């Protein structure tokens, strides 16, 4: 049926999307914790 | 049977030694510091600058910009229902 | 501002990348078989 | 020391200090980061004792 | 409508949501915003008596 477009592109989709969670947004929230840790400390 | 001379040696350690190694990790970071808000970069255009400054920003940080968003999709999405269906 | 950090996403997340690959290639293998069309 | 108490006077960004002038004013922060990044241990020991959760769990 | 009534209703959901809802979610997160930085002024405050 219709489905060569919508499971291979979210797989993708949820590829490229961890990826940008995992190398971009966690490290901002690790800094401000680490930061916030050092300046306290 | 002589004197001994402690009251000049604290050249070798500076006194204290908890405090020693918060010395520079404070002492470090007041040179490059922010008086008050100095580069504020309040101000930008990139076609979506004044959407994130108007309602993006943390002075309202109300839930309206997500009501518009569901406005803005029910906009769009009223041709293609009307398209298909 | 944006800054890229090198998180492990391989070493330790690929059984679920492996996973993926091979449903995928299952998904393309029965298109043309699991579809009575 | 005295130089120290005057620039902290009125140079403290208590809430308007960017993370980015953190990083370059300090890259041992960074070097850390990317260290304990690539070990994947990403627990950073003591972080609860001071700073609260609100946890809804 | 088949549609229409959904949109109707869509307008008193979001002022049913922003009169409970969102008083809320605003007081917890400014109590939060409060106790961070009185906690940072209050570390900053160690430190700065520390030094003197």
């Amino acid at each position: 049926f219709y489905f060569m477009n919508q499971l291979t592109y979210g797989f993708l989709l949820m590829i490229t999307l961890l990826i940008l969670f995992s190398q971009f947004f966690l490290p901002m929230i690790l800094r401000l914790y680490v930061s916030r840790l050092f300046i306290s400390k | 049977v002589s004197t001994l001379i402690p009251p000049k040696v604290v050249s070798s350690k500076n006194i204290g030694s908890a405090p020693n190694a918060k010395r520079i990790a404070n002492v470090v970071h007041f040179y490059k510091s922010l008086p008050q808000g100095p580069a504020p970069a309040i101000k930008a255009n990139t076609r979506l600058a004044r959407y994130k400054a108007k309602y993006f920003d943390g002075d309202n940080a109300s839930g309206k910009p997500l009501w518009h968003f569901a406005l803005g999709i029910i906009a769009f999405g009223y041709s293609m229902e009307y398209y298909f269906h | 501002m944006l800054k890229r950090f090198p998180t492990p996403i391989l070493k330790v997340y690929w059984p679920f990348f492996v996973a993926g690959a091979a449903v995928y290639y299952g998904m393309s293998k029965a298109a043309d078989l699991s579809s009575n069309t | 020391l005295q130089s120290t108490l005057d620039n902290i006077q009125s140079a403290r960004p208590f809430d308007e200090l960017t993370v980015d002038d953190l990083t370059k004013i300090k890259p041992e922060i960074d070097a850390k980061v990317e260290e304990m990044v690539k070990k994947g241990k990403w627990d950073v020991p003591g972080y609860k004792d001071r700073f609260g959760n609100l946890n809804v769990m | 409508n088949d549609e229409s009534i959904l949109l109707l209703t869509f307008l008193g959901f979001t002022g049913l949501v922003a009169k409970y809802l969102a008083p809320a979610y605003k007081d917890f997160a400014d109590a939060r915003m409060k106790k961070v930085s009185d906690v940072l002024n209050a570390s900053r405050n160690k430190h700065v008596e520390a030094v003197k």
